[PDB]
RNA sequence: UUUGCUCCACACAAUAUAGAUGGAUACGAAUAAGGCGUCCUUGUGGCGUCGCUGAACCAUAGCAGGCUACGAAUUGCAAUGUCAUUUUGCGUGGGGAUAAAUCAUUUGUAUACGACUUAGA
RNA sequence: GCAGUCAAGCGUUCAUAGCGACAUUGCUUUUUGAUUCUUCGAUGUCGGCUCUUCCUAUCAUACCGAAGCAGAAUUCGGUAA
RNA sequence: AGAACUGGCGAUGCGGGAUGAACCGAACGUAGAGUUAAGGUGCCGGAAUACACGCUCAUCAGACACCACAAAAGGUGUUAGUUCAUCUAGACAGCCGGACGGUGGCCAUGGAAGUCGGAAUCCGCUAAGGAGUGUGUAACAACUCACCGGCCGAAUGAACUA
RNA sequence: GGCCAGCAUCAGUUUUGGUGGCAGGAUAAAUCCAUAGGAAUGUAGCUUGCCUCGGUAAGUAUUAUAGCCUGUG
């Protein structure tokens, strides 16, 4: 059935200003700043306070409304990343052959290369997205931490890593090697 | 923080008490007022002051007018005529550019050829002054 | 009503233009269609792509120079749709399809000439909001067009050369409105206002 | 169709063994007083041993709606023959008139179940006097204090075929 | 051998019309959003305002449009009632410029013949 | 000829990794058959050689998934001709 | 292939089904005006880019009976509906806390306190805590949760229909 | 004087509009007027944390500083 009004709401902790014009969100904060495009969705936005925002869809009918809460989370994730930030802690795993990871300035931007992935010689490189800072743990020297504001950049880069460090033509029930995420959190808490 | 520039749209929205203008029907052009709502696609109305009956109608046959006045849900003809006359809705309406243009069309259409010639004469005076002035 | 018509084709639907064009041009009106790379079409991109890849499939086997000439330009896709709607195999369809002049982007002659819009084909009015639509430039390019990156380099010069004109005209007419608004308080206008002007 | 509600009173033909045969009433929805009689004998011949030739129609009157300018929430019990077996349903309709409800029943049945006028029997039509025994959300959502909703995407119909400015959907 | 040729300037004649007898009147982009005016701490700014059709806008009077700074009837009650714009020629008079290709002959980087490629005062 | 659905069981335990009876639904016209519409004032009739093109129900090659896949080797499946 | 009743083709054009011996409509002198059939009105194509309630978005959509094909079984894709139900004496989703003691209840005794394992079944505490649902150390521990509570203040699972 | 066109007055067939008179129905139903009860998608009024004139909170309250439904005439 076609509803009448389905509205969600977005809290806004202080220090943040959320500018919308023609479904283009822009968020700012202590950590930084961010933008997003939502032309592909029919949705409204109102300002009842500087402390929160009210998002709304009209008749919709069970397809627009599932994107309503989605949008709500996206904006909320954005605010969260420009207030706190995101931290993705990946970890190495192997049996015999270590994985030798480093960062390298190629002709363009940074990359992160890994060697000795199961003795392979193919130096497999990965680009770093622009919104990402990147480091190695020091309490234990067999992790890596991606970090930034935009989760859809951080997590996509981590997945880009662990998708290429995947063994092929072997029993995966045995060759549980590579790298994998282990913790998702922030860089304020 | 800095004031959050947030703005989406400020619709005129179907509600109880809203005024509408009928575009296609026996009572075309004549104003009316919504009373209550039957479904998404149709409502009922009562314009007594202009000679409109108490109809149930779709929202394709009408137009939503911005102006609005207060009344209770499900009201009757006498009550609506009461409130319409209190708010002086036809006065709020004839003020606007909308009705002004409507009446203007209705008057341009009703012109004799004599009037249509008088206009041609008169505009050959106004433009003379205006072209003298923009010099 | 005008002798020649210039149709901006942005945000339009193809087959709902062409049924207006193919009748207005068969009844004697000269039409040009301009900015055809900005056309729109129902359906998702992959779907409307396959509906072209199942056209490229159709060529005369014993010699493909005899067979369906799969044109890759938007100006020619639209012309295909219209040629189908027209009895092009007679001297009436022929005579009509020479009343038509279709282009990508807006060349100079039709640059400084007014453009119009066919409302019974605008995707905005017609289509549901929430449906997916496909753009003809992306499509043509994906099926073997070549001159997309040119049209954008020319039409932008068109736009920045036009915006200055518009600003010039606006910053001319804002004073025409003031000097004719300063002249509307006489009997010549109080009398015309009763006639409806 | 342009349905009209009828009041059909019929009767078995009066024989010597009973020249006061007991009368039977039906409240029928039909486009006219010709098919009203047809449906009377249809439904009666489903319940009592009587035909047309073994009966007569005493009365066919019309039942015009009493408060047709009062919005009401009808509940409608119905049976319908599918492609494979019959079923019963219950559907709730918001409208001013007991017969407009039926127009918008036959249609939203012919769409949602592809059932024709021949595969549909209207058991019971009746208002829900109080707005608390409704059971359907597609009605209950219009039963809200101070309802107000917009029409976002307006489309102005053209008479002429060419327009000289891009149209605008704002309301 | 300015018999010839090429323009533009006008004088006629000639042939044809996929069909105008007020004007093809210019921003861009979005449409669950914009145009315009103003103020400005020039911002994805504040205020006001318009739409809800171009049914607009502009031009529009005068012998089928005139004399001077008045004539217009008697196409006799309707019979397109003649103007549009390409192509060709004729001559009139003011200019402006003064050649290549093909055949034949020839070469063979070529070839069934034609063709192609080359050379020749 | 090909494929599918139930799944009693096989499958060291483990219906369905793989297979899978009793039944049951279809597809194909590269088999054989039935039929006899066309052709009896004639459509040159087995196979091979040559040559091109098409189909997918893929033998191989490419990227993938799943196993009773440790590796190696194999099977099942997928996009794909 | 072969019979029954009727209507047709044959012997029959015409408008419609794109086309078609048989279907729908309808049967023919030559012509004019009007009205219709069957079929249709985006354009080809004469005629509403008409009005109305809804369904559907398909990486082989679907679209005029005869007719030029398509099934069994499935799908939480969506729409509508039927029958049960749990439950504001706070179910169900989601986190936070406890889950203990009589007692290792006996044997398989190379070792099973619950658990590589087979017979066997109850009290105390309480809000509740299996003489044990899982992980598993030779065994012990330590974890898991069904058993209960704090937030929670909403309603909700299950099957079926087309 | 003949052919061709135009207008009128008429005749046959037909199409398209404006308008009036009348009859019927539940002698339309309704709206409207009166009147008896009822309730909330609960109006005033009064309790009620602070406060925008009780704005909120949620109790009470059946026309009151809005109204509605039903029945009868």
């Amino acid at each position: 059935m076609k509803y009448i009004q389905t509205e969600q709401q977005i809290e806004v902790p202080e220090g943040v200003t959320v500018s919308i014009k023609s479904r283009i969100v822009k968020v700012v904060g202590p950590r930084g700043t961010l933008t997003k495009n939502l032309k592909h969705i029919d949705v409204t936005f109102t300002k009842v306070n500087n402390q929160l925002i009210k998002v709304a869809v009209h008749n919709g009918g069970r397809k627009h409304v599932a994107a309503l809460r989605t949008v709500k989370s996206l904006v909320d994730n954005m605010i969260t990343g420009v207030t706190k930030g995101y931290k993705y802690k990946m970890r190495y795993v192997y049996a015999h052959f270590p994985i030798n990871v480093n960062i390298v300035e190629k002709d363009g931007a940074k990359f992160i290369e890994v060697r000795n992935f199961l003795g392979d010689k193919k130096i497999r490189n990965v680009p770093v997205r622009d919104g990402v800072t990147i480091e190695f743990s020091t309490n234990v020297k067999d992790e890596i931490v991606l970090s930034g504001n935009s989760v859809e950049d951080v997590s996509q880069n981590a997945a880009d890593l662990q998708q290429i460090c995947r063994v092929r033509n072997k029993d995966i029930r045995k060759f549980l090697d590579g790298i994998y995420v282990s913790h998702k959190g922030f860089i304020t808490e | 923080s800095t004031d959050s520039i947030v703005k989406a749209s400020n619709w005129r929205l179907v509600e109880v008490g809203r005024v509408v203008l009928i575009k296609k029907g026996q009572s075309a052009g004549k104003l009316a007022a919504i009373v209550e709502i039957i479904d998404q696609k149709k409502v009922l109305i009562d314009g007594p002051k202009a000679g409109v009956p108490r109809q149930a109608i779709n929202l394709g046959q009408v137009v939503l007018t911005p102006l609005t006045f207060a009344l209770p849900r499900g009201a009757r003809t006498a009550t609506v005529s009461k409130k319409w006359a209190a708010a002086a809705v036809c006065e709020k309406w004839a003020a606007s550019s909308w009705a002004k243009k409507i009446a203007q069309r209705e008057r341009r259409a009703a012109l004799t050829d004599f009037e249509r010639f008088q206009v041609m004469v008169l505009r050959k005076q106004k433009r003379y002054t205006v072209k003298k002035a923009l010099a | 009503s005008q002798p020649v018509v210039v149709i901006d084709a942005k945000d339009h639907l193809l087959g709902r233009l062409a049924s207006t064009i193919a009748k207005q041009v068969l009844n004697g009106q000269k039409i040009v269609v301009v900015r055809a790379e900005a056309l729109n079409i129902s359906g998702e991109f992959f779907r409307n792509k396959l509906k072209y890849h199942d056209f490229l499939r159709k060529a005369t086997a014993f010699n493909k120079t005899r067979g369906p000439f799969h044109f890759r330009a938007p100006s020619r896709i639209l012309y295909k749709a219209i040629r189908g709607m027209v009895s092009h195999k007679t001297a009436r369809g022929k005579a009509a399809l020479e009343r038509l002049k279709i282009f990508e982007g807006i060349p100079p002659p039709y640059d400084k000439k007014k453009r119009v819009v066919v409302p019974q084909a605008l995707r905005v009015l017609r289509l549901k909001p929430g449906r997916k639509y496909t753009t003809l430039g992306k499509l043509s390019t994906s099926v073997g067009w070549k001159y997309e990156d040119v049209v954008a380099k020319l039409e932008d010069k068109r736009k920045v050369r036009s915006a200055e004109y518009y600003a010039k005209k606006r910053a001319f007419t804002k004073k025409v409105s003031s000097a004719s608004a300063a002249a509307s308080e006489s009997d010549v206008a109080k009398q015309l206002a009763s006639f409806g002007y | 169709a342009h349905f009209k509600e009828y009041q059909v009173i019929g009767r078995r033909l009066p024989t010597e063994s009973v020249p006061e045969p007991k009368l039977f009433r039906m409240r029928i929805f039909a486009s006219n007083e010709v098919i009203a009689k047809s449906r009377y004998w249809y439904f009666l011949q489903k319940l009592h041993k009587v035909k047309k030739a073994s009966g007569e129609i005493v009365s066919i009157n019309q039942i015009n709606e009493a408060h047709p300018t009062k919005v009401k929430n009808f509940g409608v019990w119905v049976r319908y023959d599918s492609r494979s077996g019959t079923h019963n349903m219950y559907k709730e309709i918001r409208d001013v008139s007991r017969v407009a409800a039926v127009e918008t029943l036959y249609q939203d049945m012919a769409a949602r179940h592809r059932a024709r006028f021949r595969s549909i029997h209207i058991l019971k039509v009746a208002e829900i006097e109080k707005t608390a025994d409704v059971k359907r959300q597609y009605v209950k959502q219009f039963l809200t204090k101070d309802l107000k909703f917009p029409l976002p995407h307006r489309v102005q119909k053209s008479t002429k075929t060419f327009s000289y400015k891009r149209p605008s959907t704002f309301y």
